[PDB]
């Protein structure tokens, strides 16, 4: 819920690195949340109240009190505001729904109310075709200025990646975003786990004209780096740190930054290009010539920085 | 073991646990490997020392046996103390104490150095200099035969982890989803079974 | 059913309530109490509770909470490679991490609801025993990078204190904990 | 220490302040440097390969007790002239310490 | 069955050492047989005979060839006896039900045919709430001298404590004893392993007064040795023996020797003193600072004594 | 499907050592497919038009696009012509029953939507039944010369044995011939493991009068031999080889030699002799003690490394 | 259905009967035969026909039964360790009793149906093979005590002929039987 | 769903097609393209095909296929030691093989869909890649038998020629060919 709040909050377009410098893209968050309690209930109210971000948002509370099926409409209603104003007035949307497993079980309730013969595990036999329903209305159409974008935050029931809903979720969805436990309980916040995390469409969305055009091979080092560290900081605990060789270290010490200061960003609201400095700054503990990943150019215009240009830490 | 759903979540971290334990036994004996070869080069420079010292002691030993009288260099190495009791260090070597040899050789003024022979003595030089290459290739060697074992063992825990632990996992993990999955199945045929009872009393009954 | 939290009641539960505190099967059969499963527990309101903590207990309250939390997941997250391959294969530092972990466990977690004492515990008392923890947890450390070995580092007096500190009475628990300090501060000064 | 090559060898170390048994036999010499290894009094005991290309049967008696000792092959009176194979022999033990055959 | 034969020819209480003097004439035996076979019931009618308990034991036997549906009965009408005896004769009933997997397939039967919505396995949904039924009626009331004891046995199928009949027994009775096959394979009798073992009522009849003081303590210091014994185990299955260190070689040797002497008694009768005495002695094989659950006091009273001093 | 192939065209009677001296009708050959598909029916076709064993065979034929319960009663069919066959025309009949997996899951698509009772994986409770009513129809009768044999083959899902399909052909049938994929990667053909294959009726047909040469000791020795092998080879998988007895060498150049000549073939026949005396060959030493299941009388009689050809 | 045990038929035979032979696929398939499962077999009728075993076949029958059971119950203790680590890693005693163990499965366990002799084993035959294998293992482990190699004592006759001990006919058996006891004493005696 | 081929789709697709082109989830985030598992995969038409390659494409075809996946399961089974040991130290033609198979699948396999004239290859433009790749690899072979070090072929100027093959044009594959063919067999004579 709060990574949730933060980016509805914090989202927005970037006209000028596109390239066009129109500014005239209105930017909307509608927000709908299914079967969240009183607690979740305030503190999104709280949230939206004080940062002024509820002038440009519309919001579908629904409690885990209310009728179940006011939780199957909640998403309907969320979705056909977010295509109204996106195909009628050129807003890009943002649609945040606050837990698709509410959504799932309600669906199940309501399927088993019907009296209808449950697929597998239990969950109805249509719950593809539902989440496809839900997810499908959302993308960018020819002639139209507008744009629908989904971020569906949903739990998965043990921690299974097996599960009914976080299957089809991915198979109807473009890539997912995976929040990590270790790095909760570490005292990182946001716990994104960068290492299960994946963007499918993010290539198409990324390089010169949008961003900058470092962007795709800072992306790709840095993911490379942080799986090398990890690995070495799990090799580190039986051999040492004495039997590492220099680069062994200098990753290790690499991890430790990314953890530290990437990952960790607390509720600042960084820019992309804020983003990118930092990622630059934490390339440059590791030696110029080991980003085999990234080209010679971007290297010799960007490496050096040093990092305490952010203290990172909150 | 119980066929549960928790129980099957519990196999598939197991199952993770043992992917992720062999990969890291796999890095530790790269690491090994490494120093293995690092030690195997030290050891054939030893090795060469070694044999040259044992060249020019020899021949040392032949001049002084040639020049002076043999029974002579025996009355001369009778009248030399055994230097027994050197020194074992243990040293710590990637988690146990083997022993190294570093010898005090309290010789100093050796007794009885010079006499009736002459290169008696040097042949003697030469000798100590043969035992201190040969202690050093001793400690050389101990340490890589220690360091072979612990390859050995390395690699005997990673052929027995992924093959015989992970298919035993792999196993238990298909047996319990078949066991579920017919639990499941009996469950919606029950489930069938009394829709159609219902139907029928809501139907033919009115 | 059979302790299977996969089923419907535990799942539609995880759903609406702030605070879940497993509990496990395995710390129950050892005699662990109040066998609470640390890793499949969780409560959302702790963010929420740091301004009363700050203002009723100590201003450093959330902070050794946290240490303790980051404490208990490094000891879970070399688990593994203990079980993998034994404790005598680590390192000084993550077996110190471990010993660490397993006094917390005995120490501080574990707790008789039958003893005369030890039932209740205030929130002052916890705080003391999570402070004398991290203060010889961080001796602890410096001692391991000025060569002191693990072995005699598990064996000083003021082990003794840290584990009987739970059965001290409320009212006399704050001279025990400032001489406990002490201790350990001593134990660790005077070897050198 | 002691050294059991060859009487020459033996002599040699004699004056060098290391006590020598016996010549090179092929079945006496182990029994003899097996009751020399009841005592504890030194760390090393070493034999010409020619008499003993490998210690393994001697000290598949020291694993289970008194490992502290250190057999090792040396180079004889003869074979040092001649020249030892050290390239062969660090392969054998190569690879018999690892089950394969690599270049060194 | 030979585990509950010898609880009942040797169940005793200790007055003595409560500061009582009732000197209360031996537990009246209800015995309810739910299919039992022929082989078991000859056995524990021999025993019975044996022991001469037989004048004081009501038996309600429903053999294994006899009908299914008179096991829904069967528990009911012992209990009743039971309650019956203790509730309006002062008598100290002691009701032992021989299989309640038996009751369990039998309710089953009834109501699959009753086509009534299943649990797990195919079981009624009502199963708590029918064996509930049964278990609660025993306990001890207020201005009343007599008591129920019961000593329910059933098997779990697959040795699986999961199966619905053991959980649910488990969530409605007040602790179990469960038996190890693993135990058993090694020749120990009784086959108990305290681990999975609970009694839920044990705090309420130990302590100072009623057994001795040491009593709960010496129960938890086990406890928590056998389990890093049988931890100790799991790691040599996996490291190694003759990697261990000191400490863990001693918790291996303890947990032997627990195993041997301790849960291997066979047929003796073992008062509470030389039980504590042997648990004592099982302790001593621990240094005095591994003691952690014992008090100062109990461990200078106490600690000290070697296995062989026990017996010649 | 070239096993099946190999051994239809291949399949003779010997009667040469038993002791009948004539020659019966001989081997005809029922094959009904069940569920085929066209590469693997043009395959069988040009390989029995090839060997020209279409005038002594008669071809069943279930494509994968035929209707379900034409597959079902394919095999029935089949049986029904090769027991009239057999006995009343005296004929030797040889069945081939092609991917009876297919048959079960025909079966299986018929039971659940008659809404019968599930069985372990969703197969109809009555599937033995089923599959029994056309295993057991194979036989020999007294009083008639003729014969019914039954050469099912099947395909065991991710090459689970306990899958209901093969548990319940093994628990019917006489045995079992299991291909591994061990013996397939090494390039070896057939890939037939001998140490999960089982004949139940070898003793029967094995013997003096029947096979001279030791049948069932032979036999009996090398499944040990093998198994001792097969373990010793996981064993090394783990520990690296350390037990070099200079027997037990002997026993790896036993499997390996086997594996290569004894199993790998190849699409060559082999008569019974050169079975045999290969595998003797394959003991490669006359006086072992290690051969306890061997009889002493029989292992000095048939001299125990009699020849080598190798 | 696929050797399951756990499925109903024979949950509920297991309920009722007093002797519960498991064979095992893995014996079967190395053709281990009858291929009894002796770790997860019972029978509850041992205690009850002990009477009639000292009276009928000998009077310590009981004893030679439970010290082959003890045997096989070590061997199979520790073949887990001989699979783990290696046979060279082991003790001589452990070595010999995983030996004493493959000579019992191999020659007293293992009964061929289909051999003329094999088939029918009377009590007193199993008894003397079982008698003959513990005075071998009485000897060999007063051979190793004494330093005999554990090699030397494999290569013994006197093992060939305890193992083909069970294809002796009934009426032959009793003076195979005396010649192998002697045979069992010789091999050691005349060693020293 | 996981990329479990045991999924009944999979499972039902195996037993009905003649091809198996499986991808591998390791070469996809290795950066390996096509991505194709030439261990897993299969075809059951080669031999079908083989008597339309050998007049279509030219009458060596099938064996040079067959070298190459001769070439692929060494290197394969190879695969086992060479990352224990590491490719420098690794001895003879073993290191040769090793490279071997390297050179074919980062200059033969290896597929780039979005480039303009590496997303297209002809039957021609393979097999003069591999006949390039058997040349190189006889020569190498001959060269090691000449005691030739390893690192010297490995540093001939060959080798971007091969690399480049991939991406050379259709309508100018022929003459590169035979330029790259005669690098080839004047590089190694050149030392000799």
């Amino acid at each position: 819920n709060e990574i949730a709040a933060q980016i509805a909050r914090q989202a927005t377009v970037r006209p000028d690195l596109s390239g066009e410098g129109e500014k005239e893209e209105p930017f909307a968050v509608v927000f709908a949340a299914m079967g969240i309690t009183q607690r979740e209930l305030s503190y999104f109210i709280q949230e939206f109240e004080r940062t002024g971000a509820l002038s440009r948002s519309v919001l579908f509370l629904n409690k885990a009190d209310d009728p179940t099926i006011e939780r199957i409409l909640t998403p309907r209603m969320a979705l056909t505001v977010a295509e109204y104003l996106a195909f009628e007035h050129d807003y890009h949307v943002l649609v945040i729904l606050t837990d698709m497993t509410n959504y799932c079980e309600a669906l199940r309730e309501i399927g088993a109310a019907r009296e209808e013969i449950p697929g597998r595990r239990g969950y109805p036999g249509y719950m593809y075709t539902d989440l496809a329903t839900i997810y499908e209305r959302a993308g960018v159409v020819e002639g139209k200025k507008g744009s629908v974008t989904q971020i569906p935050i949903l739990s998965m029931p043990d921690d299974d990646r097996t599960h009914p809903i976080p299957d089809l979720t991915g198979y109807i969805t473009e890539g997912q975003i995976q929040l990590s436990r270790e790095l909760h309980r570490k005292g990182i916040y946001p716990p994104i786990d960068p290492l299960p995390s994946l963007s499918r469409l993010m290539n198409n969305g990324v390089g010169k004209g949008k961003t900058r055009e470092d962007h795709k091979q800072v992306s790709d080092q840095l993911y490379s780096a942080y799986a090398n560290g990890v690995d070495i900081r799990k090799l580190v605990a039986i051999i040492g740190e004495d039997a590492l060789t220099e680069n062994d270290r200098r990753y290790l010490q690499f991890a430790d930054a990314f953890e530290r200061f990437f990952i960790n960003q607390g509720q600042q609201n960084r820019s992309i290009e804020e983003s990118l400095q930092i990622a630059w700054a934490l390339l440059s503990m590791l030696p110029q010539g080991e980003l085999k990943r990234i080209s010679k150019d971007h290297i010799g215009k960007y490496y050096g920085q040093k990092l305490e240009e952010i203290w990172g830490a909150p | 073991v119980s066929p549960t759903r928790m129980n099957l979540l519990q196999r598939r971290g197991q199952l993770r646990l043992a992917q992720k334990g062999v990969d890291l036994l796999k890095k530790k004996r790269d690491a090994l490997v490494a120093e293995f070869f690092g030690l195997v080069r030290e050891a054939m420079e030893a090795r060469k020392a070694l044999d040259q010292a044992a060249k020019e002691a020899y021949a040392a030993l032949l001049l002084a046996q040639a020049f002076d009288g043999p029974e002579v260099v025996a009355g001369a190495a009778l009248g030399v103390p055994p230097l027994e009791g050197v020194e074992a260090e243990v040293e710590n070597v990637w988690g146990s104490k083997v022993p190294r040899l570093k010898a005090t050789f309290p010789d100093g003024a050796l007794l009885s150095p010079v006499g009736t022979p002459a290169y008696t003595l040097e042949a003697s030089r030469a000798f100590r200099r043969y035992a201190e290459a040969l202690i050093r290739v001793a400690n050389t060697e101990t340490r890589l035969k220690k360091i072979g074992e612990e390859i050995k063992k390395t690699t005997r825990r990673v052929n027995a982890l992924e093959q015989v632990v992970i298919p035993g996992i792999r196993a238990q993990i298909r047996f319990i989803q078949q066991v579920l999955e017919q639990r499941e199945r009996e469950d919606t045929f029950r489930l069938k079974r009394i829709k159609g009872k219902i139907e029928a009393r809501e139907a033919e009954e009115e | 059913p059979g302790g299977d939290m996969s089923e419907p009641v535990t799942q539609s539960t995880l759903r609406i309530v702030g605070a879940f505190w497993r509990l496990d099967a395995s710390l129950a059969f050892r005699r662990h109490f109040p066998a609470i499963n640390w890793n499949g527990s969780y409560s959302l309101f702790t963010s929420a509770l740091d301004p009363w903590y700050r203002e009723n207990v100590a201003e450093d309250y959330p902070e050794l909470r946290d240490a303790i939390s980051e404490l208990l997941q490094r000891e879970a997250g070399l688990q593994e490679i203990v079980q993998l391959v034994g404790p005598d294969a680590l390192q000084d530092a993550e077996r110190l991490v471990i010993e660490v972990g397993r006094i917390i466990r005995e120490d501080f977690l574990q707790q008789n609801a039958y003893h005369e004492v030890d039932a209740y515990c205030s929130m002052k008392k916890a705080y003391g025993i999570m402070k004398m923890i991290l203060a010889f947890y961080k001796e602890a450390e410096a001692a391991i990078k000025r060569g002191v070995s693990i072995d005699e580092i598990l064996q000083l007096p003021v082990l003794e204190r840290i584990g009987r500190a739970r059965y001290v009475s409320e009212e006399e628990f704050p001279a025990y904990f400032e001489e406990a300090m002490k201790e350990i501060q001593g134990a660790f000064k005077a070897l050198a | 220490m002691a050294v059991i090559a060859d009487p020459e060898t033996a002599q040699g170390f004699r004056l060098a302040g290391l006590e020598g048994y016996g010549a090179s036999s092929a079945e006496e010499a182990q029994s003899l440097l097996e009751t020399l290894v009841e005592r504890g009094g030194y760390a090393l005991v070493a034999v010409d390969e020619a008499l003993l290309p490998d210690p393994e049967r001697a000290v598949e008696r020291l694993m289970r007790g008194r490992d502290l000792p250190v057999l090792l092959p040396i180079a004889g009176l003869k074979e040092a002239f001649q020249g030892h194979d050290v390239e062969g022999y660090m392969r054998e033990l190569v690879r018999k310490t690892i089950g394969f055959d690599i270049k060194l």
